[PDB]
């Protein structure tokens, strides 16, 4: 019910020229959760390149930081009021800071830092949980074993 | 009271230790702590046993009451089974 109201707003992010940073995944998920489905490629081609550009550019600027997520792109984009060379620079800045937070919480790139960050929209808590959950899995499995 | 990173050792009936960090609030109850672990890691509250500040932690007790206060404070989680 609260998820419907979020779906509505998420879906509203593509009306005829709604200045905003729609992320194809979010909308795609809002519909799955709702009960239908719309091709993901079709959403990509309907939306501008803007946010992917921001992401590609950030990846170009430091390949040591792995792939950037749409949510991280949008974040920097909004923060820089649509200014695109400024979004790249802040997008990289924000991601760097995060990679060493995970590092200093015991997860560097060699341990999946980068993929979890991408996969969770640059959200550290959620990356961390995911990462800790992969390693706690044997324990989870043992709860049901013997 | 605001967010605290908590250094947790996790063990079970048999295994090896593992250590994880959790985000908590000193005014959180143990019941709430357990619910959070359930939700993220899938460990039923009923199979969770906690020791915090060198004392077993009960459901209605706050982390605060076990002296939790700063980043890097520690806690101990032991897991029962089936």
């Amino acid at each position: 019910d609260k998820m419907r109201e979020e779906g509505l707003q998420l879906v509203s992010m593509i009306r005829e020229g709604e200045a905003a940073g729609a992320c194809p995944e979010e909308i795609f998920s809002a519909l799955q959760y709702s009960g239908t489905e719309v091709p993901l490629q079709w959403l990509r081609s309907e939306l501008p390149y803007v946010l992917e550009m921001v992401a590609e550019l950030a990846g170009q600027q430091d390949p040591g930081l792995g792939a950037f997520s749409c949510q991280e792109a949008r974040r920097a984009w909004l923060d820089r009021h649509g200014n695109l060379d400024e979004a790249v620079e802040e997008c990289v800045r924000t991601r760097r800071r995060k990679v060493q937070e995970l590092q200093s919480l015991g997860f560097g790139p060699e341990e999946g830092s980068l993929q979890a960050l991408f996969q969770h929209g640059g959200d550290v808590s959620r990356a961390l949980t995911e990462l800790q959950r992969q390693r706690l899995e044997p324990f989870r499995q043992r709860l049901w074993d013997s | 009271t605001q967010d605290i990173r908590l250094w947790v050792s996790v063990e079970d009936a048999q295994m090896h230790t593992v250590t994880i960090w959790l985000t908590v609030r000193p005014d959180m109850t143990v019941a709430s702590l357990k619910d959070m672990v359930f939700l993220d890691y899938g460990f039923p509250p009923v199979l969770q046993q906690w020791v915090i500040g060198q004392r077993l932690a009960r459901d209605q007790e706050t982390l605060h009451s076990h002296g939790v206060r700063q980043n890097g404070d520690s806690a101990y989680l032991y897991l029962l089974s089936a």
